């Protein structure tokens, strides 16, 4: 049993917390994106783990590492030296892979979900064909890959990867198991895995669909994070309703780290996770924030669907809405509005903003 | 025996959306390379037993409409005629008034189709289930979009005997989904209710869909022949562009030779690409899906033409850009020039999305939309156009951005 | 012994102008009751010894230009004759192409007049300074405002000698406060530059500013003669309004029949007003400042007109309010109908004006101006067309309110 995980792009995601660390590892309720999917797969049972990383990192390796015997599981990464797709990543690891004939995950790195792979290797080895793919029922098809699939057998008929005709309502969710057979069909030169070989694939019939139970969503937005973050919360008080606080001063779903300190009769608000070490003064409401690590927020401001970064010092009396991004290290003035600004990093705000625009 | 009745609109009663032509009139616009009326005369040709074509309308006989007339009449061994109105009697008082020249020689029934309508006009079809029952008119009908239906004239019909039980010409309040597609089938009968609506007239103009479909509706009259095929209107110059989209895909099943092939020696072709056999194309050039060049266009070195229509006698100069963009007649584009336009399009969400067209003016600010060069306009060299109407026999000298250029 | 030249433009130098223009020649645009190179006719005929004028454009001769010709000259007691080039020439590729029809006679010195100037002309003090210097090069200027003065051509002078020390056209920052009004007074010996380009263009269009203007500045060529009276140039539509104002306030002091007396028995009238007398006007009817009325134009009973053209054979019905608009040839008016627009003038020395712009869009929504009327526009009872461009032949049916009615 191996796994393969999909790091890469530098760009496109949510920038101005990927300046300072990398997208795999910016924190998700109180965790990591690359450890969450990374503990799913201890749940699932896979012995090795390989990551492919389009540009090396010294503090991400540091991180994997010291998480890995932690983990006790060890985890191996790729570099490749130019961006060769996303199919890049499997031809490059052929034969890492391929010494042995197990089919093997490939995850995103941006999907977070309901993580179904003992439910879904049970799937792969029951339809007995090549290559299985997730997928999930959306509102908005548009912007992600699109499949048709069977009644029963699940056997997926037509795949495409952007749609603009409406073909379908369910859409790639973005798991996919591959049989080594899949390895030799693509070369070592740049393709892209999602709409090449899925495409002749499907009209071949090797590659089959299971649908997802619930609560799917990408996190490759900055707006996309927060109500991400918004239905895991949901999800998880389902699942584990102890592990969120419940006091006489927060309403909600509220996940608190232990190492945060928060101080008295400020209300916060739905669907708010704060990192370790974070410092909340008296007066703060704080709806449908995250706040990251080591970011401490002043006395008496409002906070509305806000991404906070780490050691962000921010002033009284200020107000922040709209999907409004803070960096590594930003120190916002006294009575300032941030109405959907998102700012570079290591840079402190004196003028406050009507209109949504990036701050350099 | 049958014949088949085109109603070609009037000068004033085009009032486009965005004009598409000037000059030239709507029902002659080349939509997908061949005029806009020489879809609805050719698959009206195909149809055992048709005998004559006619066109109703009040344009006035220039000698482009004439000499196209010639082009047709030898081009599809038809009689092909044009009835025109003494003046703008609406939809079915044109019908009405030329009565004796289209019941003349006893047809057994009779087309009627809109100048306007992009369709895959399955005219055997409805032609079958009229020989089925013979019922005075036969109505298709398309599944619509609940907002979208509107637009259109609402249908509710009784789903197992396909009568219209209610009609209703676009309505204030959702009716039901399925929308009149503007073509009828009308029996020799079919004549003598009409007739009727006339003399409630006088105590002139008659219009069809208000005046006849939608009074004698649930009375067993009128039936529905629900479709499936491909389906637009022609209002404006973005559902033109759409409209020209849709036949060059329909092109593949009934006329492979008018697209053009893969070509590896000459232009690159990607997608659905018409080039008239006048027209030269340097072989540099590479042509995008859904484009359309006419008779006697230089495209030149290096030109990438994606989602356009080029008419006849255009010529672009080296190295230039045209995306989403009607360009005119005899117009001329300079060297490293962008024509660039805003495809609006219709929803990918949505399961039946029909392609709303809209008049030039959301709420009193000009909205993005396809950009009309108007006929022998020079754009000249290094200059970008966007979003823009521009009037015809005008040079421009400068960038224009969002503007209608008088 | 002088004559003088109007150059007016061709097709394309009036499309600026073109809403209007469909109809007629932007230079036979009635300003302020009569064509626009009227005034200029006028002016040169009242200058003593003026033998003859001519006109250098490259407009086709039609039944407007010719029969414009052939009434100027039995009015002014002058033979006014039209050169046409073969091609767009220039603004000095023309005067040099017919210098032999220009020094026909050997005048002692011959004016060039663009044609879309409105100014008071004063071409004899122009003649009295020319006496006095015998130089090649003579232009009329005036002061203008800080920010319009970068639309114009700038004149740097020396205030002590009256000479260009420098020229530049339609510079990106500011240079001088004088602008080129774009009158000038040509020696003979001016047109021994002028070849002198056509040489260098060789080793067949020559632009007067742009090539004659600028090089020879600053070397005892040009010499600069300053005006305080009124100039406008007439580039757009919404400026034949202004320059009819101007023309409407020159009036008193030339031609005090013109303008239209109070008459108490007739219709009220206040400010400037000129009504030609083949017009007829109701006696209810109130004209406010600053408006012309063409012939054959019935105004009627009760309606109000203020800083607005109504073009000759227009209907305006009772109760009608008619402010800051231009009413084509046959335009007609329904009764309670409102037709507004916005002021904007070039006005050069004024701050707050907008200046010239192709655009008229800024972001999407069109801009403030003045309201047009194109030929046989009908307009329908109680119904507001407010700051909206109309195409000719176009009837409405409902209140179009900042849009262009196409
Ligand atoms: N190494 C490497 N990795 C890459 C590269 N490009 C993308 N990846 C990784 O591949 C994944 C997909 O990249 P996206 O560009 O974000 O794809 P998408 O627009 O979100 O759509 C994809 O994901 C959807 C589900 O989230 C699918 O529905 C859709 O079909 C498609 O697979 C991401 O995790 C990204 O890290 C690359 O060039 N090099
Ligand atoms: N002879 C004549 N023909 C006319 C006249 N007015 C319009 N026509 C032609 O009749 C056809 C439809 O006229 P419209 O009145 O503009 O109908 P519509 O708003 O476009 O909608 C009609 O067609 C839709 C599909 O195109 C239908 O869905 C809808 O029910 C309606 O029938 C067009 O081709 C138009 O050119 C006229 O006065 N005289
Ligand atoms: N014969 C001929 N006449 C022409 C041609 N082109 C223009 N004219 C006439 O020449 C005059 C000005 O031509 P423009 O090229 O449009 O100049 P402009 O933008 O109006 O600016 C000029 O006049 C301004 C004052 O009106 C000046 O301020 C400016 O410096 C410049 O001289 C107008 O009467 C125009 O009709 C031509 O090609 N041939």
């Amino acid at each position: 049993m191996k796994a393969l995980i999909l790091v890469g792009g530098y760009g496109t995601r949510l920038r101005p917390l990927t300046l300072s660390t990398p997208k795999p590892l910016v924190d998700f309720c109180n965790k990591p994106i690359l450890l969450h999917q990374v503990e799913a797969l201890a749940a699932a049972g896979v012995d090795h783990v390989i990551l492919a990383v389009s540009y090396m990192s010294q503090v991400l390796e540091k991180e994997m590492k010291a998480q890995e015997q932690r983990l006790g599981i060890r985890i191996s990464m790729s570099h490749e030296e130019e961006p060769l797709g996303t199919a890049g990543p499997l031809a490059l690891a052929r034969d890492l892979l391929s010494e042995t004939a197990d089919p093997f995950f490939v995850l995103n790195s941006d999907v977070i979900c309901d993580f179904p792979f003992q439910a879904m290797v049970q799937f792969h080895r029951h339809h007995g064909q090549e290559g299985s793919i997730l997928v999930t029922k959306v509102e908005e098809p548009s912007k992600y890959g699109v499949v048709v699939c069977e009644a029963d057998t699940g056997r997926i008929h037509r795949f495409v990867e952007k749609p603009q005709v409406f073909v379908s309502n369910k859409i790639n969710a973005g798991m996919y198991i591959l049989s080594p057979a899949v390895l030799q069909r693509i070369q070592l030169q740049p393709t892209s895995i999602e709409k090449e070989v899925f495409p002749i694939m499907a009209k071949e019939g090797q590659l089959y669909a299971m649908e997802l139970q619930g609560f799917w969503m990408d996190i490759g937005q900055p707006k996309d994070f927060l109500t991400g973050m918004c239905l895991f919360l949901q999800s998880l008080r389902q699942k584990q309703p102890e592990r969120l606080c419940s006091g006489p001063g927060i309403v909600g779903n509220v996940l608190v780290d232990p190492s945060a300190r928060i101080g008295q009769n400020c209300s916060i608000g739905p669907n708010v996770s704060l990192g370790p070490g974070v410092v909340v003064e008296d007066g703060v409401c704080i709806r449908r924030c995250t706040v990251l690590r080591d970011a401490r927020i002043r006395s008496h401001s409002w906070l509305e669907s806000c991404i906070v970064g780490w050691r962000c010092r921010v002033g009284q009396w200020v107000r922040m809405e709209n999907v409004t991004v803070l960096g590594e290290d930003v120190i916002v003035n006294d009575e300032l509005y941030l109405n959907g600004a998102s700012v570079l990093p290591h840079k402190s705000i004196g003028e406050s903003v009507p209109e949504p625009r990036i701050i350099m | 025996m049958l014949k088949a009745v085109i109603l070609i609109g009037g000068p004033q009663k085009g009032t486009r959306f965005r004009p598409l032509s000037f000059e030239v009139p709507k029902p002659l616009f080349p939509v997908a390379g061949v005029p806009m009326i020489q879809h609805h005369i050719e698959a009206c040709a195909q149809v055992p037993g048709m005998q004559e074509i006619l066109l109703i309308g009040f344009y006035q006989p220039d000698e482009p409409l004439t000499q196209f007339l010639e082009a047709a009449q030898q081009e599809f061994n038809l009689p092909v005629r044009y009835l025109q109105e003494f003046a703008p009697l609406g939809t079915g008082g044109g019908l009405y008034h030329f009565r004796d020249q289209i019941l003349a020689g006893s047809p057994e029934a009779f087309f009627v189709l809109n100048a306007d309508v992009c369709s895959d006009f399955p005219l055997s079809a409805m032609l079958e289930a009229h020989r089925r029952q013979r019922h005075p008119f036969l109505l298709l009908g398309t599944t619509a979009n609940r907002t979208q239906s509107l637009n259109y004239g609402c249908i509710v019909e009784n789903p197992q005997t396909h009568e219209v039980l209610h009609y209703v010409e676009k309505p204030s309040t959702f009716i039901s989904d399925i929308i009149n597609c503007g073509i009828y089938l009308f029996s020799p009968e079919a004549l003598k209710p009409l007739r009727d609506v006339f003399q409630r007239n006088q105590q002139g103009t008659i219009r069809l869909e208000q005046d006849v479909f939608s009074a004698l509706a649930g009375q067993g009259q009128i039936y529905v022949h629900l479709t499936d095929g491909i389906w637009s209107q022609i209002k404006s110059a973005g559902s033109a562009l759409y409209a020209s989209r849709l036949y060059l895909s329909r092109y593949q099943d009934t006329h492979p030779e008018r697209l053009a092939k893969h070509t590896p020696g000459g232009p690159w072709i990607r997608g659905n690409v018409y080039i008239h056999p006048t027209a030269k194309v340097a072989p540099s050039a590479v042509l995008g899906p859904n484009v359309s060049i006419g008779k006697g266009v230089t495209v030149g070195e290096g030109v990438r033409l994606r989602e356009s229509i080029v008419l006849h006698g255009a010529t672009l100069q080296e190295h230039t850009c045209v995306l989403h963009s009607i360009v005119g007649w005899g117009s001329t584009v300079g060297r490293w020039a962008r024509v660039e336009g805003t495809p609006s399009d219709p929803n990918p969400n949505d399961p039946r999305a029909r392609m709303d067209s809209e008049s030039l003016f959301k709420d009193g600010k000009l909205l993005p939309a396809i950009t009309i060069l108007g006929c022998r306009v020079r754009i000249p060299a290094e200059v970008l156009i966007l979003n823009s109407i521009v009037l015809p026999h005008k040079e421009l000298s400068r960038s224009f951005t969002n503007q209608i250029i008088l």
